[PDB]
RNA sequence: GGCGAAGGCGAAAACUUAGGCCAUUACUGACGCUUAGGCUUGAAAGUGUGGGGAGCAAAUAGGAUUAGAUACCCUAGUAGUCCACACCGUAAACGAUAGAUACUAGCUGUCGGGGCGAUCCCCUCGGUAGUGAAGUUAACACAUUAAGUAUCUCGCCUGGGUAGUACAUUCGCAAGAAUGAAACUCAAACGGAAUUGACGGGGACCCGCACAAGUGGUGGAGCAUGUUGCUUAAUUCGAC
């Protein structure tokens, strides 16, 4: 059906949100911690990221995939478990893509977390 | 940052570049003052200069 | 800070040459004495004998072996909470908990004589029906939310 | 081996040193300090200005590489 | 690491610009420093104008802990961030060391400058530092970048709470800052450093049924007693 696409993972500091998308960036599937049942506080764990990445890798790949980009964004405690799960999923990758925010400066984050 | 090296150990090399990106970007995620920014940065620098080298 | 230490285990019984049944005698004795437990246990091997034609050795081994864990949820606390990290559980404690669970489950279903119930539990653990296998089942199935704890050390 | 104040021409702004800058700055987007290449105050300040100007030249990307 | 008066300064381009670093045989000739006067800035908070505000956040709203949260924790938001304008004038504006000043061990440097070679190791003078001599400090330690030691000038103090309080003024469109007592009034110290502990909701460290596994039970219930209470006639008193 579709010979090329992307998988965007986002490990926000306390959540794991992911979408498998068309080559023009049009999602064909999505997943999150809540869809898996990790809604609340266990969505910061690496386990949620790993399971989300496994689920979306299966959904994108068994659908008829050959080669796909992997856009990783954000930083948490399971952004490495995600790529480990993709490697264990069995989907061809040419290189892991880095979409993490890398600014010089910008907007001001929330107040000092004490 | 090119990571097209092999089919099984790409993430291992991705780890180190991710660590570098983090350690250069580990200070822009919270509110703080200039004084503590300079203090932590320079103190960590002169602490790494003395122990690891 | 107690470290690795040996244990005293009575050597295998001359009539069956199994050390596991001997640890069973070690841990079942009423009033803390074998002067009275061994008679009924040998009776129980007999009861296993004419019930379902099970030789004690194989039935006892297939009962004890199927209740044995492989994961040690080592405790690590915060002084206000606690969590478990999964390491490999020691083999000596493996067999120890196996035999303890077998013995402590062996003596239930209060009925006319303990011979019938102990042979019944030996048979149940032999046939893998839920009476002690649940220990081995849980020791791995509740280590799934704790499997997430294997991603980090604290 | 030290890289500037060791082979340094004392004039490092834009003069045909594009390959050197692409090797001074590894393809993982990091300017080398005096702690590795060993460039002196002179050489390091001029390299810094040259590399940020090349960033403002799109010869080396600001954030990509 | 450099520069800048501390205040501070880093995506670049350019604008103008000064201080400055060495060598200037030299260019002059005691102008050399000085603070009260006089002359400027002084972070940021904050004041106000207009835009503009991607962003977040004082106060505040709500949710959480709580004895409550003006707390930690989070979702918003006001000014608050920006641009220019002016004000703002206090700061850990800390050499916690006034300016300049004249040289004073070593030491490893490190940077810039001048002679050198391949950048380099080389000499020198200045910028960046302390280990430490002498000197100076209650001790740490300053120490070639003085707290050493010569010269001058000036401001800042004479123990405390009181008290930066009243008073009178000042600047400030605001907010605030400038100004600074008296009365009461105490016997020395959240005095200063420095040695042993004391806790640590600080590490490191050595072992112990210290912990776990258990056995084996308490507690639930059923006996006898132990304490205490009550109480009359004393339920003797004592361990808290």
């Amino acid at each position: 059906n579709v010979s090329s696409g992307i998988i965007h993972v986002s490990c926000s500091p306390n959540n794991t949100i992911v979408s498998a998308s068309d080559p023009g960036g049009n999602v064909l599937c999505w997943a999150s911690s809540g869809t898996m049942g990790f809604k609340g506080s266990r969505k910061k764990t690496p386990y949620s990221a790993g399971i989300a990445a496994d689920k979306v890798a299966k959904t994108v790949k068994e659908m008829g995939m050959a080669t796909v980009k992997l856009f990783v964004k954000g930083t948490g405690r399971g952004k490495d478990t995600a790529i480990r799960s993709f490697a264990n999923a069995g989907l061809s990758i040419t290189e892991i893509n880095e979409k993490t925010p890398i600014p010089h400066n910008g907007c001001k984050p929330p107040k000092r977390p004490r | 940052e090119v990571k097209n090296d092999d089919l099984e150990l790409a993430l291992k090399k991705f780890k180190r570049v991710s660590l570098e990106i983090r350690r250069l970007a580990q200070r822009h995620e919270y509110h703080l003052r200039k004084g503590m920014r300079l203090r932590e940065k320079r103190k960590i620098a002169q602490k790494k200069r003395r122990k690891f080298r | 800070r107690k470290n690795r230490a040996p244990k005293r285990t009575v050597l295998p019984d001359p009539v069956f040459n199994n050390t596991l049944v001997t640890r069973i005698i070690n841990v079942i004795m009423e009033d803390g004495k074998k002067g009275l437990a061994q008679r009924i246990l040998y009776g129980a091997f007999d009861l296993i004998e004419q019930r379902t034609k099970e030789k004690p050795l194989t039935v006892f081994e297939r009962a004890v072996g199927n209740v044995m864990p492989r994961l040690e949820l080592r405790v690590r606390r915060i002084a206000g909470s606690n969590y478990q990290v999964p390491t490999e559980v020691p083999q000596d404690r493996k067999i120890a908990l196996a035999l303890r669970w077998i013995a402590m489950f062996a003596r239930k279903r209060h009925e006319k004589t303990m011979l019938e119930k102990i042979a019944n539990e030996i048979i149940d653990a032999s046939n893998n029906t839920g009476a002690a296998i649940k220990k081995k089942d849980d020791t791995h199935k509740m280590a799934e939310a704790n499997k997430a704890f294997a991603h980090m050390r604290w | 081996y030290c890289r500037f104040c060791a082979i340094g021409q004392l004039r490092i702004d834009l003069i045909d040193d594009l390959e050197a800058l692409k090797r001074f700055l590894s393809p993982y987007a990091k300017i080398n300090p005096r702690r590795i290449t060993g460039n002196c105050q002179m050489h390091q300040r001029h390299v810094a200005k040259a590399l940020k100007r090349a960033r403002y030249l799109a010869l080396v990307p600001f954030v990509k590489d």
